[PDB]
This record gives C-alpha cells, structure tokens and sequence, in this order.
C-alpha cells in the first residue's frame, strides 16, 4: 500500500507555516523561501507521476530555529509525524558530519528546540513525542551519541519543567525510549551471535 | 484543560478516532509506539487528547499517563471476538487504578461499517460493563472509516463532564 498521506502532512505543515502571520515578516524571510520553495517542488512532482521528504528538511530545520513557539511546535509535529510513517529516513551523511547521517541532524535539531525552564511548554511536549518516535522507530539507524542527546535532552525536561503533565510524560517517555533501546542492543548482539554461529560451519 | 485518554487493543482504531475528531478525515494509519497527543475541540471545551498504542508490549505504559485524566475514550474491535476477552482483561485491570477513580467512561463499538461486526449490547456484556460501580459510562456503536457514531458519543461525554 503506497500512500497519499506523507504528502498531506508534508503540504498541510508547509502551508500551515506560511499561513502563520509572523513568517510574513522580513524577519521569518529565509524560512518563508524555503517553505514557498519546497512547495512549489512538492506540488509540482505531485501532479506529475516517489515523494522524498529527506530532500525537504530545510524549511522544518528553519522553523525549528524561529522564535515563535507556534511555528516551532508545527515544525516538531510534522517531523515527528513524518519520521513514524517512515517517510522520513534520513540515511545520507553530509560533508563534516561522518560516521553520522542527515538523521542526527535531525534528532540534534529536535533536542536544541529545548533551551531551559522558559522554553515553551507545547514546544516541550512537542520535543518529548517527536523524540520517543526517533528513538523507538525501527526504520532509522542512530548514532549512540545521538541516541544519548536524545536521552539527555529528555531527563533535562523532566527536571526543568514546570509542567506536570510535561514532567510525567519525560519520565515515561524515558522508560520506555531506555527499554526499547536496549530491547534492540540485545537483540543485534543475537542476530551477530547467530551469523557467527552460521559462519562457524565452513 | 481536559485530559483524554484513547486506550484500547492494538488495530482497534485508537489512532483513526483520533484525527476523524481533530480535522474529521480519515487517515491513514501506521501501528502506534510513542505517543500521539492532539488538541480536540467540540464545542465548546477545551480537550487534550492522547493516543498510546496497543501492542502488548506497550500496554504496561498506558499507566504512566492515567494522571490527572478526566476521561478515557476506550476503543474495540467489533469484529475481534477472539480478543474481546482481552479488552475486559485491560479494561478491568485500569479501572481498578486509583489515579482514574472519578475519569468517565466511554466504550467505542468500532468498525461498526462492518457487517461482521458484533452488537452494542453482546460487546457491552462480554466487556462486564454491567457490573462497573461507581463508574460513570456508556457505549457507543461507531465506525472510524466513515463518521457513524462519533458526534453522538462525543456529545455524550461532553456532557457527562460538564455534568460532573
Ligand atoms: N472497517 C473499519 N476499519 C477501521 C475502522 N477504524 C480503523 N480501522 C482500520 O483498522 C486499522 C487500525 O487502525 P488504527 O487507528 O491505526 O488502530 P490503532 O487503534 O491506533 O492500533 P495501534 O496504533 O496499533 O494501537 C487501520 O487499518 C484502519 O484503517 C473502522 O471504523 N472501520
Ligand atoms: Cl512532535
Ligand atoms: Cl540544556
Ligand atoms: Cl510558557
Ligand atoms: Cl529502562
Ligand atoms: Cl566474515
Ligand atoms: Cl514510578
Ligand atoms: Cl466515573
Ligand atoms: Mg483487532
Ligand atoms: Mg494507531
Ligand atoms: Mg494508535
Ligand atoms: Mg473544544
Ligand atoms: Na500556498
Ligand atoms: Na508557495
Ligand atoms: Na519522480
Ligand atoms: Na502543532
Ligand atoms: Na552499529
Ligand atoms: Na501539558
Ligand atoms: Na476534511
Ligand atoms: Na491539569
Ligand atoms: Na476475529
Ligand atoms: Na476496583
Ligand atoms: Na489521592
Ligand atoms: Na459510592
Ligand atoms: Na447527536
């Protein structure tokens, strides 16, 4: 089943963005080309005929960056959202970066959306969801040291917040991230074990 | 300001429920993990909606967010009859939680569309909601994939919480 709905979220989120008033301004510009510009590729491709998302992240990695919490919180959403659906996988490592992927950058531009206690509570919870779904997607590969942002970044909240609700849900969310984290190093450790094993028989 | 939990089965359609209430479409859907948490409005308070997922593995999380929740939307397949016995298992197993001593209540009947689908009543039997006390509740037949069901449960609730 090969689906529509990566692309309502990826145009619903950009026009949700551009329709926002604050990214009119001159001040939100870059951010407002980017999303105009992913549009115009995204529409164009989508009468015509694959979507690929990776190709996308500018305007979302830009919206991360603003300083409204609303255009923030949307960007966060879609990418969660785009990440779960497996649209987003994120397996091509820019220049620098090696032995890490366009996927850290993501994960690390998530984690950077918290900037202490006056972070905005929404964006907070915006940034404990989007996190649990990286870390427990069983599409994409993290680097540990992203896997340990991820980790940090969500104990962070959980002590730094003044939202209960927040707090619980980063206390969950840490549970469970841990247990599935190791859930799946054991289970590498069996599949090498296994090949080993296999190997071993000339 | 009011928080709204969806539990239920994996596949019960949770997650379905969830975006036919927020932007009334039906989505298409991928097994849940992580949570979803969505801000529903039927006029006129204020929800916040969560969406856990329904795999086994995940159902021991489901009461890590049973705090402060003010009602539970609970969600099965009318036509999983093998596992209905299950959903009385967890439903049993939550409701006997202290964080949700006064959270409302609601059973979705779904895939409802389906003429294989069980009735109102032999899943509001098989679910034991006869001998709930002291539990505000009430069952709903709906299908997800179309709108059937949704607006009147919904006004239901909204009124059972106004009420309370
Ligand atoms: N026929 C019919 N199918 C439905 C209905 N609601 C949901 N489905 C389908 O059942 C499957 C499960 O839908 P989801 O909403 O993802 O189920 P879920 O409750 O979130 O399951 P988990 O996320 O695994 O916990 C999907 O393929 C839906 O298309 C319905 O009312 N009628
Ligand atoms: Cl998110
Ligand atoms: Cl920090
Ligand atoms: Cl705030
Ligand atoms: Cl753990
Ligand atoms: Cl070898
Ligand atoms: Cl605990
Ligand atoms: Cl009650
Ligand atoms: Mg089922
Ligand atoms: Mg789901
Ligand atoms: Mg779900
Ligand atoms: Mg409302
Ligand atoms: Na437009
Ligand atoms: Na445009
Ligand atoms: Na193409
Ligand atoms: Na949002
Ligand atoms: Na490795
Ligand atoms: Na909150
Ligand atoms: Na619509
Ligand atoms: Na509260
Ligand atoms: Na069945
Ligand atoms: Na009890
Ligand atoms: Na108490
Ligand atoms: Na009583
Ligand atoms: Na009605």
């Amino acid at each position: 089943e090969g689906k529509k709905t990566k692309n309502m979220f990826l145009t619903r989120a950009l026009e949700k963005i551009l329709a926002d008033k604050e990214v009119k301004k001159a001040h939100h510009s870059q951010l407002r080309k980017a999303c105009e510009v992913a549009l115009e590729e995204i529409k164009a491709e989508t009468e015509k005929q694959f979507i690929e998302a990776d190709k996308y992240f500018l305007p979302f990695e830009l919206a991360c960056q603003s300083k409204c919490p609303r255009i923030v919180s949307t960007s966060l959403d879609c990418l969660q959202k785009l990440i779960a659906y497996g649209h987003l996988t994120g397996n091509a490592p820019d220049s620098t970066t090696p032995g890490k992927k366009l996927i850290d950058r993501i994960i690390e531009t998530i984690c950077g959306c918290f900037q202490g206690p006056q972070t905005d509570e929404g964006v907070q919870l915006q940034i404990i969801k989007a996190l649990l779904t990286a870390v427990t997607s069983q599409h994409i590969e993290i680097h540990e040291g992203t896997v340990l942002q991820a980790v940090r970044t969500c104990y962070n909240i959980y002590l730094a917040s003044k939202n209960l609700i927040n707090q619980t849900t980063a206390k969950a969310t840490l549970t469970q991230m841990l247990n599935v984290i190791f859930a799946r190093m054991e289970n590498q450790a069996l599949q090498e074990a296994k090949q080993m094993e296999k190997e071993r028989h000339r | 300001e009011m928080r709204i939990l969806i539990l239920g089965l994996d596949g019960a359609g949770k997650t379905t429920i969830l975006y036919r209430l927020q932007v009334g479409e039906v989505v298409t859907t991928i097994p849940t993990i992580g949570f979803n948490v969505e801000t529903v409005t039927y006029k006129n308070l204020k929800f916040q909606v969560w969406d856990l997922g329904g795999l086994t593995s995940i159902r021991p999380y489901w009461r890590c967010y049973y705090s402060n929740t003010d009602a539970v939307i609970y969600v099965v397949d009318s036509c999983d009859r093998d596992r209905i016995g299950i959903s009385k298992s967890e439903l049993v197993a939550m409701l006997e939680e202290e964080e949700l001593r006064k959270a409302i209540l609601v059973v979705f009947a779904n895939k409802q569309d389906m003429e294989q689908a069980m009735t109102s009543s032999e899943m509001a039997n098989s679910l034991g909601l006869p001998a709930l006390k002291d539990r505000k509740w009430q069952i709903f037949k709906t299908s997800a994939t179309k709108g059937t069901g949704l607006d009147e449960a919904m006004e239901w609730l909204v009124e059972t919480l106004k009420s309370r």
